[PDB]
Parts: structure tokens; sequence; C-alpha cells
RNA sequence: AUUAGCAGUUUCGGGGGCGUAAUGCUCUCAGCUGAUUCUCAAACUCUGAACAUUUUUGGUAAGCAGAACUGGCGAUGUGGGUUGAACCAAAUAUUGGGAUAAGACGUCUAACAUUCACUAAUAGAUACCACAAAAGGUGUUAGUUCAUUAAGACAGCAGGACGGUGGCCAUGGAAGUCGGUAUCCGCUAAGGAGUGUGUAACAACUCACCUGCCAAAUGGACUAGCCCUGAAAAUGGAUGACGCUAGCAGUGGAUGGUCGAUGCCCAAUCGUUAAAAGAAGUGAUAAUACUUUUAAC
RNA sequence: CCUAACUACUAUACAGCGAAACCACUGCAAGGGGAACGGGCCUUGCAAAAACAGCGGGGAAAGAAGACCCUGUUGAGCUUG
RNA sequence: CGCUCAUAGCGACGCUGCUUUUUGAUCCUUCGAUGUCGGCUCUUCUUAUCAUUGUGAAGCAGAAUUCACAAAGUGUUGGAUUGUUCACCCACUAACAAGGAACGUGAGCUGGGUUUAGACCGUCGUGAGACAGGUUAGUUUUACCCUACUGUUGUCAAUUGUU
RNA sequence: ACCUGCCGCUACCAUCCGUUGGAUAAUGGCUGAACGCCUCUAAGUCAGAAUCCAUUCUAGAAAC
């Protein structure tokens, strides 16, 4: 009817700082550091020594056995961005029509010019900390790299949103610029 | 029934609804832009006085649009805008449910726009003679200190501010011994400078060039010609029995029916078709009016290019019995609200 | 009846009418038939039987029932075939229902169509079932299970309300269950019918008897 | 009234196969007979039952119409069901106090605590009663049965996924996979003469099928609580309102406890009745057309 | 079409002059139940003296013991084999 | 069926609902009299959404169409004929979607029908007369009360300062 | 009577003027579980309606 639940725990590299005031990360690695707020759902969390952070809430449900799964999970994401920086990378398609994709170095904006005939300026700003560059592969690509997992991740799709065809056929165009190379790292 | 005709759609709007005489005899809006300018360069109000409406061909500015360069005529509304004399500062102080009057201060040199918001005034009469009791500002040094005392207060504590000017109707060609007050919320840079600057501007005098560009769009104000109460046909724009047979009347048919089983605000009706406000928006202005020292009149040609003449705004004859135009003024777009003689008011956008 | 919508008549109500020599003018029942698959199957092959239950005490039209009897009759060739299904049904609708008709108005009426001579003629034949009575019954070899109470379930949705569907613990049109019947044909008590069995059974209806062993033997 | 096949018949009915054809056998199909099977037949019955509730005829029904038994309402109210002619309690002389009934107890509004679950929903909240159904949900709770699992499971990811063989056909391409029919054997840890994707059909890839690792549970078909979907209509609106939600003041329970009728208990007062008494607290009066007592209402 | 203006006159204000029909009580609403469409009952929304001139939604407005229809062992006017 | 292919789009026999915009059934309400049908006028609301806003399916390549969600925010036409809603045509439009409000709306109108008397025919009647048959002509009263609405004064007929 | 007729009213029988922010629904995604995979959902979050609510405009309370 109502059943204890299981602590998750999880081993933390010795390159980074888990700190953990009320309830609440902040994982300080190599590329620089992520907060995140925790204490949605009541749960417990603590620190042994500091290579172990383990989450736990002794009642509840399968309900909250899911959220502490969850909690865990997402911290072990930041922890490896935060030491390993995350790469998204979204190809685009077309050469029937030609596509123009440029990017504001500065501002960290993708700005698509010219795809499905548009005549448009498409800028979309990306979220906070992550970036982007132009990469040479097969003049294709853009690479988005970023230490958040959640964020790049989030701005990569609205990029992948705002590149489509919203009246007349799904498929007359398979065209836009959509994610290609995920889940990617690096250590060079 | 259906209806069955789709479209009713009701006539008249429900955004004006309650209609009525309006509160203030001059243009007044309760509303201003917010915070991005200068500082008393943008006094963001003004107020002027209408006087007709003449035409005046231009070109076009518009690419594709029957020329680019090609003449078209428009009408416009001048407005004789005499130059305004601020006299309070006012500090609102922003609380729980608005802003609120915590204290003004006044100019020690003038005090004449209290006394003529005074002959008009009173039944009884203890204190017409030249005295006060709603608290006004006299003394040289000792009232200082007190005006010293608000200034900085006000300065410190919260929200934004407004100036206490008036016109010159006296100077005007219709006579009033009462002038019209106003406020011109004053936007921009930071609360400190504003509340200042307002002391400095007291005894001086701002024009409505002070205000306003040559090209600069209005948020014009008035209170609509007063044409009196009548009833619902051309209060709402109804219909009629055009070929005529009819024992009952020129006024409508059903209110409401049998429906809610009473009669419903939404409903048009007998009332009156005058003194409302309202405020119409984005007006170019096409160039503001010189002020004539009774000698030239080139100031109130314009160009002489294109103008090729020198003569005033004001028609050959010219006004003798209207609103007769000495002063600055402004061209706007045609139209603005409220009679040929009214006191307007305006806003930038 | 395909006139009215059968809501009308989904509750066992009023004590029932049939056909007799007092209700002649009743239409033929739509059902005249409750024959599904190979009828001229033995007793002794086809060791299963489903059955399909009203869980509502209500009546059934014959329709329905019609209806129902061609969801295990397309479906009895897709899966298996004749040499599977054994239907009777299990069902039958002696009982009518009648229809004060007013249709007559369809603009103004002569108010015959009122109360006056109320009694409705026979319009619509029908069944009366209780919640354990049974519907459909498919005696069957017992390598067709699945595909014989899909068939049952396919019915369900063409009969009113609730309709419970099972397997039973015996050989099928026959009081005896799977234990009591291999007791048969080990006991030398199995007599073949075609269908049926009659199983031997020692009695006494005559004066001094032995032939009660050596008849069907 | 009515379903099924079975058997025994066929010099009686019909048409075939067996010597030409039949009824000579044997068949499906007629008729008759015998044993069994389906539904039992308000006007059938061997047997045989103890406005409202219950029964019940008409009627698709109706806050329709028509009966039965009891109860009410109506010619009695009060408390309770928000409110309400009829449902609940329960019947009214007039009062006092005590304890109850139905109904409640977060607040409106007198009345509370403790305890276990369940629901997360624009909800859900006491008969009559102000509607909801068939049919869906990998929502959550609770169960039931069979299957699998240390002979190493489950999901995951990784390896393998063959020889005869291109099976015979159609084809002269269809070589597992436009497609017809058979659908076997070897060998192996295992591999359907093949689950699709793909291809001219193949090739290529994947699936069944097996195994490598990780390492303890897994799988499934149903039942049934609450919830959701189904679930649309006309002024602005209804658990009566507010409002409530992670124990709730919602639902279903558990253990006490409290409020509360003109009901009940007790007391008082007045009348009525029945019985009795007479100097009516009228112990000098001399009353019975009157007063009093006792009891019941 | 699409309404417009104008004058008379009434209305509208005054001065005199003064009226009726009608009127259980009375006049704010939503919903509920209730002789099944409430102003009053119930529960909510609310609420602000005294009034003016227009308007016609409501008062299941008013005028008329509906004569439509039925009934009563009520009549009449007329008709006929 | 939709080549093929049950559910893109439909959907048999069959089964369950909702609706009150059809008409019946009923006769609770009204015969101390709710003025009956339509049209004009005018608002309001409902959504069972025709258009448009945004979305998702399609046998959606494009085009156009079809199907569905959210959503009632804004539109929802001009005419012939008909007493007429209903009906049917012409023409526009993005579209000319269905409804509700005492079959919204008669002290708002009109009276074209339906509604008396006069009267023509046809059928029926021995006849006086009859007709959910046709034809034609036929007085539509009252707000100067309360409320509701519209605007117009005035007031906490002082909340316990004037202005 | 007719022509002409200012001022004044008035005409799609003329002229001028009709804004920008958040919050979402559907729905499309993210990270990510319950259910080692998976999945827009559960915890969480992004984008997103002529929609909602503000800004605008009207009126201005037995409110200051």
């Amino acid at each position: 009817m109502k059943v204890i639940n299981s602590s998750r725990k999880v081993q933390i590299p010795e390159n980074v700082t888990v700190d953990v005031k009320g309830r609440s990360v902040k994982v300080t690695g190599p590329r620089g550091t992520l907060s995140k707020s925790f204490d949605h759902a009541s749960v417990d969390i603590n620190l042994v020594g500091k290579k172990e952070l383990t989450v736990d809430l002794w009642f509840g449900n399968r309900k909250q056995i899911a959220c502490i799964k969850t909690i865990t999970s997402i911290i072990e994401n930041m922890i490896t961005g935060v030491t390993k920086g995350y790469e998204y990378k979204m190809r685009f398609v077309y050469a029937h029509f030609p596509i123009n994709v440029a990017v504001t170095d500065g501002g960290r904006v993708v700005e698509i010019r010219n795809f499905f005939g548009e005549k448009i300026v498409r800028r979309i700003e990306l979220l906070d900390g992550i970036t982007c560059y132009r990469n040479e592969k097969a003049k294709d690509e853009i690479v988005l790299t970023g230490n958040s997992l959640e964020l790049l991740s989030q701005s990569c799709a609205t990029i992948q949103l705002r590149s489509a065809i919203k009246y007349k056929d799904v498929r007359k165009f398979l065209d836009g610029i959509y994610v290609s190379e995920r889940n990617v790292l690096e250590s060079n | 029934m259906s209806h069955r005709k789709f479209e009713a759609p009701r006539h008249g709007n429900l955004g004006f609804r309650p209609r009525k005489r309006a509160a203030r005899h001059q243009g007044k809006v309760k509303s201003f832009p917010k915070d991005d300018r200068t500082q008393k360069v943008h006094l963001t109000a003004f107020m002027g006085y209408k006087a007709g409406m003449t035409h005046v061909v231009r070109d076009l500015e518009k690419p594709g649009s029957k020329m680019h360069k090609k003449e078209i005529v428009e009408a416009v509304t001048i407005i004789e805008c005499p130059p305004m004399y601020i006299v309070g500062l006012v500090g609102y102080v922003e609380t729980a449910q608005g802003l609120k009057t915590y204290k003004t201060v006044w100019a020690q040199h003038l005090s004449d726009n209290f006394r003529r918001r005074l002959y008009k005034n009173w039944y009884k009469s203890k204190s017409k003679k030249a005295f006060t009791k709603y608290v006004k500002q006299y003394e040289t040094e000792e009232g200082k200190k007190s005006i010293e005392a608000s200034l900085q207060a006000i300065k410190k504590r919260c929200s934004v501010v407004r100036v206490i000017a008036h016109t010159q109707v006296h100077k005007l060609k219709l006579t009033q011994k009462k002038a019209h007050v106003l406020e011109i919320q004053v936007n921009g840079g930071s609360i400190v400078e504003k509340v200042n600057f307002a002391v400095a501007n007291f005894e001086k005098t701002v024009n409505v060039t002070g205000v306003f560009a040559e090209n600069e769009l209005i948020d014009v104000i008035g209170v609509t010609k007063g044409k009196g109460f009548n009833g619902v046909i051309k209060r709402w724009g109804v219909r009629k029995l055009p070929r005529k047979t009819h024992k009952g009347l020129r006024k409508v048919a059903c209110i409401g029916a049998w429906h809610p089983s009473r009669v419903s605000t939404t409903v048009p009706r007998a009332g009156q078709l005058g003194y409302h406000h309202r405020v119409e928006r984005n007006k170019k202005i096409y160039r503001i009016g010189q002020a004539q020292p009774e000698d030239g009149k080139q100031i109130s040609t314009g160009k002489t290019e294109f103008d090729l003449t020198e003569k005033t705004i004001n028609p050959m004859g010219g006004f003798a019995h209207y609103g007769m135009v000495k002063h600055e003024f402004l061209m706007l777009k045609g139209c603005v609200a409220g009679p040929r003689k009214r006191a307007l008011t305006l806003r930038k956008s | 009846m395909g006139r009215r919508p059968a809501r009308c008549y989904r509750y066992c109500k009023n004590k029932p009418y049939i056909k007799s020599r007092y209700c002649r003018g009743v239409p033929d029942a739509k059902i005249r038939i409750f024959d599904l698959g190979r009828k001229k199957a033995s007793t002794d092959e086809f060791p299963l039987c489903v059955h399909l239950i009203s869980l509502e005490k209500e009546q059934l039209s014959s329709e329905a029932i019609e209806a129902g009897r061609i969801s295990c009759n397309k479906y009895i060739s897709k899966t298996g075939g004749k040499d599977s299904f054994h239907m009777r049904v299990r069902v039958h609708p002696w009982h009518v229902l009648r229809i004060n008709k007013m249709l007559s108005c369809a603009g103004a009426d002569r108010l015959q169509t009122g109360m006056r001579g109320a009694f409705g003629k026979p319009m619509g034949t029908v069944a009366r079932v209780n919640i354990g009575q049974i519907i459909f019954s498919i005696r069957t070899r017992d390598n067709m299970l699945a595909n014989v109470v899909e068939a049952l379930r396919r019915s369900s949705y063409k009969f009113p309300g609730r309709q419970k569907i099972v397997v039973s613990k015996k050989w099928g049109f026959t009081a005896y269950n799977r234990e009591a019947y291999q007791k048969l044909k080990a006991d030398g008590r199995l007599m073949n019918d075609g269908a049926n069995v009659k199983v031997i059974t020692n009695h006494g209806t005559l004066a001094q008897y032995a032939k009660d062993i050596a008849a069907a033997n």
C-alpha cells in the first residue's frame, strides 16, 4: 500500500566538488560549474565522504521511487558534463533549394537564412551557458557543445522545431536542421 | 429563433459603453508612456487648444503607392498651442493599491493659478479676498525650509512624478480668468534628476516644441463635440422602416426579449452624444507652428519654397469669431476630437 | 426489431407472449437456424466446450442473435474451419414485442394514435434470458480455444450490455465432466449416438431383467 | 409450440454410385418408427411456493393511464432530508429540565477526537433525487492462475543466425520475402524451405532461434476498488454556499464521543375522560346546574 | 441602399389648471425545489437618500366571469322525407 | 469497400447513449382571458466549428479536397418565387454552419396567412348548412404605476471638519 | 413658388484614427524515470491559439 524506497547511490570522480546546500546541487568540474534545484518530492540527499552522493526517502510509493531514480540520473549526467563537455551535432538537409546557415559567435546565436524558398531571417538565441560553432565536415553540420546536457539539447530541439514547414505536407520537404551525432563527449 | 441574421454585430462598441458626460472640461488621460528616455526633454504630455481645420497638399512617402513623390491633399487640424507655466512639482509614491499623493511642492514666485481657481468659486466665502484653506505654499525663508524637506523626501522615497503645469489662456483669443491645470508625467533617466529639475523649471515656461519634434506621432486626447441628448438612431447607427407605415417610433424594436426576463445593458438606448472622452493615436504631426510677435508672418507660412508667398495659416478674412492663432501652433494629421474651440490635451505615443 | 432501437426492449418485463392460436399476426423470427459448422461430428472427438452467457437479465433480440452467429461463422473459417465449431446457440426467441403505432402522425393526428384501443400489434420477435442462461455454445477440439473465444468475444459486442465468456469442464452437450467421461470408455458404459452419449446404466422397468446391460452393449 | 444429429427402415418418396437402372445394398435427402438432444408453451401444467414500499396490466416511455396489499398525503404539524404535500424520524393542550430519533459534527450551523487504507480527478461528497450506458486506459490500488528463473533468467548491449539450396513451380528474373503448393533433412550452442525492411528478384539488413557479458527476479491473461476516457446545448451558477486535496472537511472502513423533535423519561400547569369524594382552607357560612381528589390523554 | 436636414405642434421648463383605468402585499438578480417559467420560499450573487426625462424586457401588465374547445338532461335563430 | 490493405476515408447485420432544434404521446399549469403564425427590428447566449487563428492525420507530391483537437475570439451576404419558418433557383463571398432565449422579440411594427360576421366556386347535404378545399373583403386599444435599461441631477436626507 | 445660399448640422453622397506584453489549450519537443531499454510525464522543463489575463481605451466605488 505504502512501501519503503531504496537509496540510489552514485560514485563521484575526484575531478569535481559536489556540494549540496539544503537538498540543492552544485557540481564544479573542469568545464566550469552547474547548479540545480531539488526537493520537489521531499527527498533526502546526502554526501558520504566526497566520492559518493546518495538520494533516498524512506517511505512512499512507486511515484516517489521513480523520482529518486530520476534525480540521481540527472545529477550523474551533470557530473559527466561539467568534467567532460557535451556535444550535440545537428546536420541539415537541403541541396535542391540550397541552404544557408549562419552563426553569431559573440552572442552564441545561430541564424538560419534561406530554406524552402524563405527570404526571412530566423535567429534562435541559444540557452544559458551553451555555445555553437561552424565545422567543415562535408560542407554541412553545426556543432553545438555545452556542459548542461538538458539545456543544450533543449536549445537544439528548439532550433529543429523552428527550421521546418508548418503548412502543407511533412514529406514534400524532409528538410530542415535535425540532430545527428548526440550523446557525444570529448577529451581533446 | 436562430436570429436569423448574422449580421447584427453589436451596433456600437461596449468599450465606450457608459457614454456619459465626461469628467474633465479639458482633455485628460489617466495613462502615460513608460521609462526609457533622457529627462526634461521628454515631458510626455502637453496641452493645446483647437482652432479649426485646413488642408495641405504634400507628397506621399510610400513606394508603390500612386507614386512616392506624387501630390495628395489632406486635411489637418490646426491647434493654438500656447506655452505652459509649470508651477507645482508633485511626487507620487507607489503602494499596495497603486500610487498616491504623498506631497506636492509649489513655486514661491507665482501663486496666481490658485487665485484663478477662486473668483469662480465659494458661496458663504471666508477666504476669497486672496487667502487659502486647502494648504498652499507662501513665505520666503521659513517656507523654503519646508520645500527643501519635501524635495529630498520625495526624491528618496519611491516612484515617479509629474509637474503641475497650466495654460496661458488670458493671452489667448478666448478670454478666461481661470486657466487649465495639467500633469505632464516625466519619463527617463532617473528619479533624482527628475525631482530636481522640476524646481528649476517653475519660473520657466515650456513650449510645445519642447515636447514634440515635427515628425512625431501623437497620443491625442480631447472631449467630443457636445451634441446633447439624442435617441437610439445616430447614438448607435441602427436601422429603420424606409418605406414607412409604423405607429411606434424611429426607436428600435426588441430590447432584450423575454429572454433573461429583464432588459440588458447591451441594448442601444436613448441617452447623450457629446462630451465623452476618448483617445485617437498615431497622428503624424505635419508641422510645428511658430510664435508670432505681431510683426512677421513668414513664420506661420512654413516654407517659402512651394508655399511661394508670405501668409499666416489663418484664413484670408482670418478668425474674428473663432480661436485666432497668434502663438505657437500644431499642424497634425486631419481630425482631432472636440469642437473647434476646445481645450484639448496631447500625449506622446 | 430494426425499426426500433432495442433500448425500447432490453429489460425483461411484462409476462411473456408467444406464437399460438392467440397471437397469430406475428412476423417470422430472424434466426430460423441454429446450425453452425459440422453437425455430423462424433461426441468422442471434440472434447472442449466453450460458452457465452448474458451477464445481465434482459431480452435478447432475434436480429441480434443472428448478427452474433456471423461472428462465429465468418470467424469459423479464418480460424480452424467447419471441423471445429458445433453450435446449437442455446437460446431461441419465443417471446414477441408489440407496437402501438403512432407513426401515422407526421404533421397531425387522427386521435386513434392516442391511448384508446392502445394494445399493440405483433412486431418484433425476441428472446428472454436470465444471467446464467446460455446464449452461444461451441463444442470443439482441444486445439481451438483462443480461436473460438474471439468468436464469442466478437458476438458479445453484438449483444446488449455485459456478456461473459467461459470454458466448461465437460465434453460439451453432456452432463458429464471430462473426468467422468473417461469412465464411460473404461467401464464399457460408453454408447455412441453420433453427437450425444446415452451412457449405459443398469435399471428395472420390466418383470425379470437382464437385457438392460445387454441391450446397447 | 420447436433445434439437432443417430439408428432401424425403403414391395411405401426421389436421384445418384455398385451387373443398364432403381427401393437389392450404400448414400445425401423425403416419409414413418425407436432411442437421445435444443428451447420447457399469460389464455399449457404431472408438481407446487412462502404519492411511497411491494405486486402488476396497457403502454418505447411519461411527474402517462388502470388494478392489488400495506403505509402515508389529503383534515392536522415538528425535527431531518439545503429547500420541498407524500421519503426519514415521528405525530402536535401549555411549560420546565434530562436523555434520545433521523440527520449531522472545517465554516455557514448547535456537534469531536483517534486510527487504517484509497483518490490527485476542470474531481469526489447521504435513499426518494434531480440521470448515465455499451465500450476503452502499460493511471494507481487490490487480487487470481498458469508460465519462466542461479541447468544464469528478465530487459539491455555484443556475437552467431548455416549446408543440401537458387527447395520444387510460375520462371526461362522472381535466387525465403509480386506470387501458387509441399514445407523435409543435415549439422549445430542455434538457426521457419523464413518476420519484415530493402532489392528488377537477389545481394544487404533485421526477426523468430540461439549464445557472450551484466546479475535477481521475470512474464502473461483476467477479475475488481477508486480515478480517467467515453461524458455536447442554449441568462451567470451550484455536494445548498464557502470551500476543500500530500489522513481530507472526498470515498470505504474501524474505536469511542458529542449535538439534536411538539418523539421518550421525570416534574409542573391547564383542560377532557373514567372512578370517587364534599365543612369546595366554605374546621362559626352551607354547597352537588358546583368544587375537589386519583388516575389516563 | 442609408439615412439627412429644416419648420410647425405636442412633448420638454415654468405659470395657472388639473385626470383616470388600475391597485391581495409589493417591487434587484442566478440557481434550486414547489399547482413543473418566483419579487417574496431556500441558498448564493449583493446592497445604499430623494428624484428627472426617455425607453418599452418583466409585473405568467390592464381592459372582458374567452363566446376557440368541452360540459350542463341550459337556451334561442333557422332547417328537414 | 477502399486495386492491394478492416479502421486514410467509410462502414453491414448488430449493439449503447445523448439531445430537445422534428412530430407524436400525455393533459400537470392556464378558459377570475399568458394576444395565435410568419416577416422586419435588436441583443444576448449554445456549440453539434461553415469561414478565419493555431495545431495534428490523409489514398497530403504541388494544387485543391477530406478527416480530427483547441477554440464560440470575429465573421455568418444580395435577390427571384412562396403568407411561410421550410422549400427551390440566380449572384457574390474567406464562408454564406445548426441552434437556443414563452416554437426570443404585437402597450416594438406590420396583418401577408390563421381568426367571426358579407360574399363566389367546387365537392357534400332532401335542406338549414359543412369543408385540416380554393377564392376575395375584413376597426391590431392602453405606460402619465412599480421595476428593468439609458442617459441626467442630487446624496453617505452626514460617514460624525469646511472649501 | 423657384434659383442661389454662408454659419450650423451631416454623408462610404466626404475626411482622419484603431497598440504591445505575459499566461496558457490543443499540440510539437527536451532532459528523464516508474518499466537497467523505452517513452513530451510521472518529478521537471522548453515552444506554443483569432484563446485567457494585463497594456490600451470607457466609466469611476457608503474607496483613498
